[PDB]
């Protein structure tokens, strides 16, 4: 349902600050390019910056066309189990923005 | 806990979802005395569009075995008087 989308759609867009530092961009784009929603130009559109954090900034600027792509970033976080202490601190902003939603609902 | 029906835990479980107390669901989790993976599969349980987190952990406590009685023996101990009633 697209009430998920949205909720999830800004649910990600509203934090784009803290994730935009402690994420390494180069190594995760093999994992979400098998699941067919990200292709070579993009790749190369990314390696065109130069700063550390601008290449996290429109990587996870480029996220924002399927609804699933959220999970795909968690997978890989859960298939290189280096780190994985943010898991939760979205997951709970998802809580609060999805009870801001139920209760806009009644 | 684990033998009871559908609605009372049904219910339970998506009024202890919507949560606005700091005490929340991950409080309940954390009772007194008696690892990471009852959390991050509950916290991957809530990314379903149905689903509650107090789902997970009343079936992860229908599978420790835990009472009706002594559940709520825990609720009391949590110390919001709105869930027992």
């Amino acid at each position: 349902e697209e009430d998920l989308t949205e909720v999830k759609k800004d649910a990600l867009e509203n934090l784009r600050v803290y994730l935009c530092e402690k994420i390494i961009a180069e190594r995760h784009f093999d994992h979400l390019r098998a699941k067919k929603i990200l292709s070579r130009e993009d790749t190369e559109e990314i390696s065109c910056r130069t700063s550390s954090r601008k290449r996290a900034g429109k990587l996870l600027d480029y996220l924002q066309e399927n609804p699933k792509g959220l999970d795909t970033l968690v997978e890989s976080i859960r298939r290189e189990k280096t780190q994985n202490f943010l898991i939760q601190k979205i997951t709970d902003e998802v809580l609060k923005l999805r009870n801001i939603k139920l209760e806009h609902l009644k | 806990l684990n033998r009871l029906r559908e609605p009372l835990l049904r219910r339970l479980s998506e009024l202890l979802d919507q949560a606005p107390e700091g005490r929340g669901w991950r409080r309940l989790a954390e009772l007194a005395g008696s690892s990471c993976l009852d959390l991050e599969q509950c916290s991957l349980k809530v990314l379903e569009p149905e689903g509650s987190p107090s789902l997970c952990l009343l079936k992860l406590m229908g599978e420790k075995g835990c009472t009706v009685t002594e559940l709520s023996d825990f609720l009391q101990a949590m110390e919001h008087t709105e869930v027992l009633q």
